[PDB]
RNA sequence: AAACUGCGGACGGCUCAUUAUAACAGUAAUAGUUUCUUUGGUUACAAGGAUAGCUUUGUGAAUGAUAAAGAUAAUACUUGAGACAAUUCAUUCAAGUGAGUUAGGAUGCCACGACAAUUGUAGACAAGUAACCAAUGAGAAUUUCUGAUCUAUCAAUCAGUUGGUAGUAUCGAGGACUACCAAGAUUAUAACGGAUAACGAGGAAUUGGGGUUCGACAUCGGAGAGGGAGCUUUACAGAUGGCUACCACUUCUAAGGAAGGCAGCAGGCGCGUAAAUUACCCACUUUCGAAUUGAAGAGGUAGUGACGACACAU
RNA sequence: AUUACUUUGAAUAAAAUAAGGUGUUUAAAGCAAAACAUUAUGUUAAUGAAUAUUCAAGCAUGGGACAAUGC
């Protein structure tokens, strides 16, 4: 679990809103 | 051991070094190890911190880039043809960086005809008879003795006739 | 007297006897020269699982 | 052309195929290849234009040029692509609270981007990591002098 | 010297330490992590010295052992972890918390906070690159990674972390009007208003700072570290509110 | 309990023989390398053999000596699903930094390849493990600039020597080594030599100022374990309270053979004008370890002590 | 335009030297103890001397009289 998406989700709800405020940008 | 400290030098001004310590396996290093060209034969060696070296004793094959067609392929070497260094190295067709050597165009000429639909056997001269003659020239571009493998380029339009012209 | 250290980490109260002539231990006790005052440290451990536990 | 005189061929250490008009790598070429070094120092043309290779070069490599910075006069140039720079300081001698003059001579690396360096030249030279047994420097700027009917050019 | 030295002799130990030269032979040499070994006070100096709950190291380890001690967040039961700059420093058995701040005298002093603002912490960016995948991370003066941060969280700022969740609560930038604690040189302690940040292209960077109270002095970029923004605060300074008093103050204030 | 496995004995302790720009001190660089520990992150309802302690039979005068057979475990050794990362090469798009075809992305290829087939019923919480980033790391290692005692009855020294190219080796720069090429490098501002009863520094003695002499020895750095040399394990050793060979010694012996290195703490012989107990304990400081507990001739206490320093009787 | 000179700093291990406080009964010492709060309370989140050095180099800064190389 942990490792399943407990984690791992994370790994793509941080990549996430990452894209968000680097796209911002201006 | 042999040592690759400066202890045992001379000085800039001719003097001769006093000792003051003995040896260290700080600047230890290592027999070298000529590869050949033959049947494979790859040894580990433990470098310092636990790290592994791939000694590469003896090759036959590598991996060999085309630059203008942008791939790569596995390839049986032929001859070594031209070492910078040493002639030598060139009798005992020993592989290290830089040395020219002769690799049969089988796989590329496959390549091309899958490729283009046409068969090699626009391009620099020289190259088309590599193809023909069955012994295209590359160049070795990794460490033999460090990495245990040979990665290489073919040659192309301006180091091809340099190194044409030396043969 | 003196000064109070309360030391629950270690289940303790530590004070300065200053003498002006099981829990207890008292440890590094000296006279003034001339006799009189007499000084030391005193080891207060209260609950006797403690002493035993946190004791030398 | 006149720089390939080895054994084996000069190539720099970034070479890469420029593009030709219609768009699309031009394996028939290579891009001659300079970068600016620091601390408020000038590419010399020579390194723009200029057709030599070498790998040891500031301008023209990836040696780079570290904190440590010093100037002096060129002593010998017979040997290649290497000068003898001669710095002239004092020393202070505390007990007689008087100078005296001392020197230390320094064998740095010169790049064949400075082709007018001769013997007697003012020098300023900086750091780099070792480059041979002595060579522990590289030159950076020069600046003619007086001549001696002795011009021992590079 | 074959390996890795793992004694520290006494006299050789950081001076800001206040270790007495006939106590003993040797200091405890702080463990690896997070802090530098002169930039940190190990927690058997903290417990055993400064606050007395120990009075030598068998009872240090019978305090730590215990699962007592709480550094940031997490517990510790590294006699010598290495505590260093406004980590916090929290004892729920005693019901305190501290945070180990520096002063005017270049020394480790331990300023008193409340439960809910020993909840936060404020952490120097040393560096921003990109990593494997194009994914940016920042390395605070603690140690600690952090993975995807704000684009303008840039190499010499100050971020506030919440200790609790990790997360980012704040940011200050590092520009010419905000207020600065030095953490190097002589300026050890000292808090002004940075007022000039002149740049030498080959070695440094010298900040000119002003004191509140109209001193001025100098020190190295490295030794800057921003408190807040605007002459504000976000952490509680010492007694001496990074004031040093010139001397003759200090040698008056003691005889009295 | 013993034993397999893991960690440690590369720290600490002693000595100053070697050493004349060597080492060391301040300084600066690593965009020319980098471990270990610790810290922050990231990436089948369970398989296979054999091995010790164990049992049994033994040899040798004997060592920390050793032979056979019969079993038995793994976080020891392997295979194996759980689904990328990191290396080399070739081409290419390129932003911080004083400065980088640089961190980074894309294309193709080779090798490598995972997050124990793991552990507490009790003190999900733990705990453990492999790689990769980053810190620890102003650490280690190389390197830059400046700085040493006497001597000219030491004036010329050097041939891997000085540089270049290509390669090799190394963790890495580098004549560190190899092949080819050129003739270079240092010197009256003292090179090359010779001496030292020479480890360098912080410092010590004496001084109105200037200075002179000393520094084996608290602490930092270097080197060594009777003399060289060569290596193993490992993250770190050219380790010597590790091993191999030669030289010089010392001890046991059943005469066949065997280990040992007090410049560790006590102590003994010799030497000299010249220098202390074959004591007790981990309670202080701190280090190591599977860890709150075990060790520590590190460390502490005690004994000898007209080397010296302070107060004080008649 | 540099260098030298000079003024301020930055940065720089302690121990030691100088020097600040402190009745180890004085003193050599130690960096602790308390002065008073008759002291748990509080001075108090108590002292750590600013502890200064410091020469020969290296870095930055204000001045350019006396000097060297300018070109």
């Amino acid at each position: 679990k942990l490792h399943k998406i407990a984690m791992l989700k994370e790994a793509k709800r941080y990549a996430a809103i990452l894209n968000r405020y680097k796209v911002l940008k201006a | 051991g042999i040592t690759r400290d400066s202890r045992h030098k001379r000085r800039a001004t001719g003097g001769k070094k006093n000792s003051m310590q003995k040896k260290k396996k700080n600047t230890m290093g290592r027999q070298p190890a000529n590869t050949r060209l033959g049947a494979i034969r790859v040894h580990d060696v433990r470098c310092r911190y636990g790290i592994i070296k791939r000694r590469a004793l003896r090759l036959e094959n590598g991996n060999f880039s085309w630059a203008s067609q942008s791939i790569t392929k596995g390839t049986k070497i032929l001859n070594v043809v031209y070492n910078a260094s040493d002639n030598d190295f060139v009798r005992t067709n020993t592989l290290v960086k830089g040395a020219i050597i002769e690799i049969d165009p089988a796989p590329f000429r496959l390549w091309f005809l899958k490729f283009y639909g046409k068969d090699i056997a626009k391009f620099d001269e020289a190259l088309l008879e590599g193809f023909q003659s069955g012994r295209v020239l590359a160049c070795i571009s990794s460490r033999p003795g460090q990495t245990g493998s040979v990665e290489g380029y073919i040659l192309e339009g301006k180091e091809l006739d340099f190194y044409s012209k030396k043969i | 007297t003196r000064n109070l250290i309360v030391n629950p980490l270690l289940c303790r109260k530590q004070v300065v006897v200053d003498i002006y002539h099981q829990t207890i231990v008292l440890n590094g006790f000296v006279t003034k020269y001339g006799g009189g005052k007499t000084s030391g440290f005193a080891l207060i451990y209260d609950t006797l699982s403690a002493l035993k536990k946190f004791v030398p | 052309m006149a720089e390939q005189t080895e054994r084996a061929y000069q190539k720099q250490v970034f070479h890469h195929h420029s593009r030709n008009e219609k768009g699309e790598i031009d394996f028939g070429n290579v891009k001659r290849y300079h970068k600016q070094i620091g601390m408020g120092f000038v590419t010399p043309a020579e390194a723009i234009k200029g057709t030599y290779i070498d790998k040891k070069c500031p301008f023209t490599s990836d040696v780079s040029i570290r904190g440590r910075t010093l100037s002096g006069i060129v002593k010998s140039c017979h040997m290649k692509r290497t000068i003898i720079v001669r710095r002239d300081y004092f020393h202070y001698v505390s007990k007689y609270q008087r100078y005296e003059k001392r020197h230390k001579n320094i064998a740095v690396h010169c790049s064949p981007a400075f082709r007018q360096l001769k013997e007697g030249d003012h020098v300023v030279i900086g750091q780099c990591r070792p480059l041979s047994k002595t060579v522990r420097f590289n030159v950076l700027k020069f600046t003619s002098r007086g001549t001696g009917d002795k011009k021992q050019f590079a | 010297a074959r390996g890795p030295r793992h004694h520290l002799k006494r006299l050789n130990a950081p001076h800001h330490w206040m270790l007495s030269k006939l106590g003993g032979t040797f200091a405890p040499k702080p463990s690896h992590g997070p802090h530098g070994m002169k930039e940190c006070l190990p927690l058997i100096l903290i417990l055993r010295n400064r606050l007395n709950y120990a009075l030598n190291g068998r009872e240090v380890t019978m305090i730590v052992k215990n699962r007592t001690i709480k550094i940031d967040g997490k517990i510790r039961t590294d006699t010598r972890y290495p505590v260093g700059f406004m980590d916090v420093l929290s004892i729920p058995r005693t019901k305190e918390n501290f945070r180990l701040m520096y002063n005017t005298k270049r020394r480790f002093c331990l300023v008193p906070l409340t439960a809910e603002q020993a909840k936060f912490k404020l952490c120097k960016i040393e560096k921003r690159v990109l990593g494997t995948g194009a994914i940016p991370y920042i390395v605070t003066h603690d140690g600690r990674t952090i993975r995807y941060p704000h684009p303008e969280l840039q190499a010499n700022d100050t971020i506030k972390l919440n200790l609790e969740t990790g997360k980012i609560v704040d940011f200050v930038k590092f520009d010419i009007g905000n207020t600065a604690m030095m953490i190097g040189g002589n300026g050890m302690g000292r808090v002004g208003v940075i007022v000039k940040r002149e740049v030498h292209p080959g070695s440094f960077e010298i900040v000119h700072i002003k004191d509140a109270k109209g001193n001025t002095f100098t020190t190295r970029l490295n030794n800057v570290f921003v408190i807040g923004k605007g002459t504000e605060t976000l952490v509680n300074l010492p007694l001496d509110k990074g004031i040093k008093k010139p001397l003759l103050q200090q040698v008056n204030e003691t005889i009295k």
